[PDB]
């Protein structure tokens, strides 16, 4: 999960995607990559 | 950092830079996690 219910998580974002990345486990992890469309990589790209 | 930028694995891009402020990591998914009162993280020498 993320955090609030709408968006990516208010207060520090970016920390939602961390986290997926090592929830994943450490041998799939060698070729494993995101899923997204092209709005949600802008959502993720406007994190700063 | 207090500017909200990333102390390990400086961008968003290229992550996991294989030494934790100079000593190598290893990933053993059987530490405890980040409770009250855990220890998660363990540095030494395990070669002694």
């Amino acid at each position: 999960a993320t955090g609030a219910a709408g968006d990516f998580a208010a207060v520090n974002a970016s920390d939602a995607v961390v986290d997926l990345v090592y929830a994943l486990g450490a041998e799939y992890r060698a070729n494993a990559s995101f899923v997204m469309n092209s709005k949600t990589a802008g959502a993720v790209r406007k994190m700063k | 950092d207090a500017d909200g930028r990333f102390l390990w694995a400086d961008s968003l891009a290229a992550g996991e830079p294989a030494r934790l402020m100079g000593y190598p990591v290893l990933i053993a998914e059987d530490m405890p996690d980040i409770a009250a009162n855990a220890y998660a993280i363990a540095f030494g020498d395990f070669g002694n």
